RNA sequence: UUGACCUCAAAUCAGGUAGGAAUACCCGCUGAACUUAAGCAUAUCAAUAAGCGGAGGAAAAGAAACCAACCGGGAUUGCCUUAGUAACGGCGAGUGAAGCGGCAAAAGCUCAAAUUUGAAAUCUGGCGUCUUCGACGUCCGAGUUGUAAUUUGAAGAAGGCAACUUUGUAGCUGGUCCUUGUCUAUGUUCCUUGGAACAGGACGUCAUAGAGGGUGAGAAUCCCGUGUGGCGAGGAUCCCAGUUAUUUGUAAAGUGCUUUCGACGAGUCGAGUUGUUUGGGAAUGCAGCUCUAAGUGGGUGGUAAAUUCCAUCUAAAGC
């Protein structure tokens, strides 16, 4: 909704609004039910990779952050590493544990 | 291309034309497209259409019959 | 090199110039070329239109926002609202763009009267046997021109309320400077440190 | 060949002159003047029936 | 002892295909200096000349991992504007785009990733027969480590309920478009000058033909033509029109409602560093090297980061 004026937080002309219907190219990014599946299998088949083999050594002894570090180098940016080091902390509560 | 399974089916036969004759040397292939640098954004305006077509064109005096 | 009193120039020619140069001797010619293939096509296609029927679309940016202009094709839901498919609109002579979307009920409407005037005034031959011709209109956009949307009433009231057009841009303009911060000192204060409390 | 050949003029000037040369075509000073065998013709602004 | 399969060979085996030429324009690689800065080293000339590889009548580009911040536009290409502007530069000399806006022209689409699995449905060659740029039948081979039908994100599929509107393949004549051949007006009358009238003077004729050339000197009317319109011949043929065979069909396509799903490209994206290039400035693109992902994910939003939102498209295959 906007304000009905030039300048402005909204900014600026009101009109008979909605809606535009969604378009099939904006899901693109959501999951399954092969790929989980597939994904499942080639995992067991085979082990991981030897960087990542460090990163459950480094959260036994020295916890997150010096984790984030080591990952940030080894991977590109900041934002990729939250997303691995979140995922191996999920790979030691699942299969060592329980 | 010279070879009559190519030639007759319909989802191969563009390859069989003259224009495609060394795609690979002049670059028109999956790597040569990104090597050239033609894509469509705002980071591609040096090399988009052609690089030397580009410059063939804005290093040029267009004049009229009438100035 | 430089010394009187004239303005500082800027003349980009140190390059080779003269080898690239044009000089548009063939306007004439060529306008005549353009005119024998706008007659030869009509010739070939025969009782049909040289143009396909186009929309009417408003423009971007502060400055072209008060005009409308001409678009490229229909969009999707125009095409369904008015009652026909996409892939049969091809052929009838209407244009369709997949890509366009909907965000206002007034270019939607002017879309819809544009489709059953279209629609209405055109005739279909069938494909089987007899076709009685009716000449050919050239032009698609002279039948069906573009208008400018009137938002006007000529003479009209005059309600004054003491609020001050002028007042009222300085206070909505300090608004947006302001908020981020105004935000943030009311997240401190009554909330955090108060919130604690 | 890029010397300038063609030479741009105002529409409203072209206008002035070609209205001037149509006031020209009457007065019998300036045609005679300007070459024409005009001695016989009964007055000048000659109009002539649509059967021509 | 015999026969398969997988990789690799040989033959003047059966049948095909590649080189050189020309290069005005077009797609890439490679790459100078004279010069300018009143010197000269970054810069400039120039992402230019010479050198090397590859095409066609055009080439390239092209159906958004786009432009925007509006009430939002909507593949590519070119012209007019934007602009000598925003930026770059011993911030010196000098260099220098793009969005919107008005026009010319407008056309859209295909694979991979799903099981035909109640019938590899598909294709090359051999031999035979026909109406021979092909069609029909038959015999080996290719191929299940995947050839047909079916679907491409604008969607789409699998079920249930429901009304149905559509259809197709040859040759014959005529027009149309090219290459052409032929036909279609009017003074050579009299006198002077001259080697010669095509000159000068007198009297006519034709004109939808007084363009141009030829003939012993400036010829509409002496000759070829020119103008206006006829009449043939020989190709191209699907572009149209009008016909005649056929004979496609119980198969192919479209649309209203409702439930469950909805597969989307990796030594890539992205990061660091070196060299090169751009107007692109804590780095515009390209390339080498080291590191190396993801599933509401990834890209972009022209100042490096961390934190939280929003708007926009769907890359790493192709016409």
């Amino acid at each position: 909704v906007k304000s009905g004026i030039a300048v402005g937080l909204n900014k600026g002309k009101k009109v008979n609004q909605l809606t535009p219907a969604p378009k099939i190219s904006y899901r693109k990014g959501a999951a399954s039910q092969r790929t989980t599946f597939v994904r499942s299998i080639v995992k067991e088949v085979a082990s991981l990779a030897p960087y990542e083999r460090r990163l459950i050594e480094l959260i036994r002894n020295a916890g997150e952050k010096r984790a984030r570090k080591v990952a940030k180098k080894r991977l590109g940016t900041f934002g990729r590493a939250k997303a691995k080091v979140e995922e191996m902390n999920e790979i030691i509560t699942a299969s060592r544990r329980h | 291309p010279s070879h009559k399974a190519i030639r007759r089916d319909a989802k191969y036969n563009w390859i069989c034309n003259p224009v495609h004759k060394h795609r690979e040397a002049r670059g028109l292939t999956a790597t040569g497209k990104k090597s050239r640098g033609i894509n469509k954004g705002h980071k591609f305006h040096n090399t988009q259409a052609g690089r030397r077509k580009t410059w063939k064109r804005q290093n040029t005096l267009s004049l009229w019959r009438y100035r | 090199a430089i010394s009187k009193n004239l303005p500082i120039l800027k003349n980009h020619f140190r390059k080779h110039w003269q080898e690239r140069v044009k000089v548009h001797f063939d306007q004439a010619g060529k306008k005549v070329s353009r005119r024998h293939a706008r007659a030869s096509k009509a010739a070939k296609i025969a009782p049909r239109p040289l143009d396909l029927l186009r929309p009417v679309v408003r423009a971007p940016t502060v400055k072209y926002n008060r005009k409308v202009r001409a678009g490229r094709g229909f969009t999707l839901a125009e095409i369904k609202a008015a009652g026909l498919t996409p892939a049969y609109a091809r052929t009838i002579g209407i244009a369709v763009d997949h890509r366009r979307q909907n965000r206002n009920q007034e270019i939607l409407d002017l879309n819809i009267q544009r489709l059953k005037e279209y629609q209405s005034k055109i005739i279909v031959f069938p494909r089987k046997g007899k076709a009685p011709e009716a000449e050919q209109t050239l032009s698609a956009a002279a039948s069906f021109p573009i208008v400018q949307p009137v938002t006007d009433s000529e003479t009209r009231a005059v309600e004054d309320n003491g609020e001050s057009a002028y007042r009222t841009l300085r206070l909505a303009r300090s608004d947006k400077r302001y908020k981020g911060i105004r935000e943030k000192r009311a997240k401190d204060k009554a909330e955090a440190e108060a919130e604690k409390k | 060949t890029w010397r300038k050949w063609n030479v741009k003029v105002n529409q409203n000037e072209k206008r002035y002159a070609t209205a001037s040369a149509i006031a020209a075509s009457a007065v019998p000073s300036l045609v005679l003047a300007r070459g024409h065998r005009v001695e016989k013709v009964p007055s000048i602004p000659l109009v002539v029936s649509d059967d021509l």
